[PDB]
């Protein structure tokens, strides 16, 4: 089997960047094809024959290459061009593809959007309670994301999730749920979820007490 | 226009049998080699074969033979695939490419596992602009909708735990609507549920 090994695997680059991903086949191939995969959709033929563009794509986009080594490459990065490019290979049995490189956005640092939310009574009433914390807007998607209760770290039964970068600002969302029981809620008071990202020396604290606030 | 709907997705036991179906259309079906790839867990692409339409002919990959299976209705224009012996690592996406890996099917998502279905708990989620919430907690098949009345939304991937997915939901709405017009939060699906909630 030809391996196709991609390099780099992932990598943020700022619009108008120059963006050149390569692609090693492990024995000689004829050709090499290029895919363009966004998160939640089917992979779209990018560039096929090594230079052939398809319908569609725009003229920044250049396939090059010869016998082991091919490369793509974007003469200014858009944020259209954010996706996942695989290479494949179809001169030879089975057909392979390549790891694959992660495009993503380079952009100004910022903080996220706290903001904290108790067990809903309908949640309550059921014998469970989770309190939810969302992190809203921030670049880096590097987040530590700490729960305290009563000023403990609670690290069992907190459920982090990421969002894939924004389309129209270009970053990441996170959502951090941590679940205990009814009883270990109506117990301790204060329940606080603390960000300690890269733009912040402190850490953005956002705190709530079980009874009044 | 050319399209390959793909059938939906599944969840089955690990040893059950699946076939997937792939309904081409607007272009001419016989022309082309019918491919199917799998993608794996994430960026893991693989060719599993193809079949040549009409003719029946097929060229297997070496490590899915046995499990796999194209066949083909040249009448009704559909590409099978028959996945047999399934195990947890057969879970994942499954598209048919043609003309030369240029179409794709819009693909299917199938879970392998003995975990059973879920309808999920959805609950709201207040304050103490205005940024809400809602929770949909423990449903076991993947595939649900979260949308709000009908843009500050922000829908979270799902995560799994023990055996049922967890998914949420904020949206940012300003102060002089809410409370006057309501926020709700539409969930569908896991164990047939549509639940509407604020």
């Amino acid at each position: 089997q030809i391996v196709l090994t991609q390099s780099p695997a992932i990598m943020s680059a700022s619009p108008g960047e120059k963006v050149t991903i390569t692609c090693s086949a492990s024995s000689s191939v004829s050709n090499i094809h290029w895919f363009q995969q966004k998160p939640g959709t089917f992979p779209k033929l990018w560039i096929y024959s090594t230079s052939t563009l398809a319908s569609g794509v725009p003229g920044r986009f250049s396939g090059s290459g010869s016998g082991t080594s091919y490369s793509l490459t974007i003469s200014r990065m858009g944020a259209e061009d954010a996706a996942t490019y695989y290479c494949q290979q179809r001169s030879g049995y089975p057909f392979t593809f390549g790891s694959g490189t992660k495009l993503e956005i380079k952009r100004a640092d910022a903080a996220p959007t706290v903001s904290i939310f108790p067990p809903s009574s309908e949640q309550l009433t059921s014998g469970g309670a989770s309190v939810v914390c969302f992190l809203n807007n921030f670049y880096p998607k590097d987040i530590n994301v700490k729960w305290k209760i009563d000023g403990s770290e609670r690290q069992n039964g907190v459920l982090n999730s990421w969002t894939d970068q924004d389309s129209k600002d270009s970053t990441y969302s996170m959502s951090s749920t941590l679940t205990l029981t009814k009883d270990e809620y109506e117990r301790h008071n204060s329940y606080t979820c603390e960000a300690t990202h890269k733009t912040s020396t402190s850490p953005i604290v956002k705190s709530f007490n079980r009874n009044e606030c | 226009e050319v399209q390959l709907q793909q059938s939906g997705p599944e969840l089955v036991k690990p040893g059950a049998s699946v076939k997937i179906s792939c309904k081409t259309s607007g272009y001419t079906f016989t022309k082309y080699t019918m491919h199917w790839v799998k993608q794996s867990h994430g960026k893991s692409l693989e060719w599993i074969g193809d079949i040549n339409p009409n003719n029946g002919g097929t060229n297997y990959n070496q490590k899915f033979k046995g499990t796999a299976t194209l066949t083909v209705h040249k009448s009704s224009t559909t590409a099978y695939m028959e996945l047999r012996s399934l195990t947890s690592e057969d879970s994942a996406v499954y598209y048919c490419t043609s003309k030369s890996f240029d179409y794709w099917g819009q693909g299917t998502t199938l879970t392998v596992s003995s975990a059973k279905t879920t309808a999920p708990s959805v609950y709201p989620l207040a304050p103490v602009a205005v940024t809400l919430g809602c929770l949909v907690k423990g449903y076991f098949p993947e595939p649900v909708t979260l949308t709000w009345n009908s843009s500050g939304v922000h829908t979270f991937p799902a995560v799994l735990q023990s055996d049922l997915y967890t998914l949420s939901s904020s949206v940012t709405v300003t102060s002089s609507t809410w409370p006057s017009q309501s926020i709700t939060c539409n969930v569908a699906h896991p164990a047939s549920s549509t639940k509407v909630d604020k």
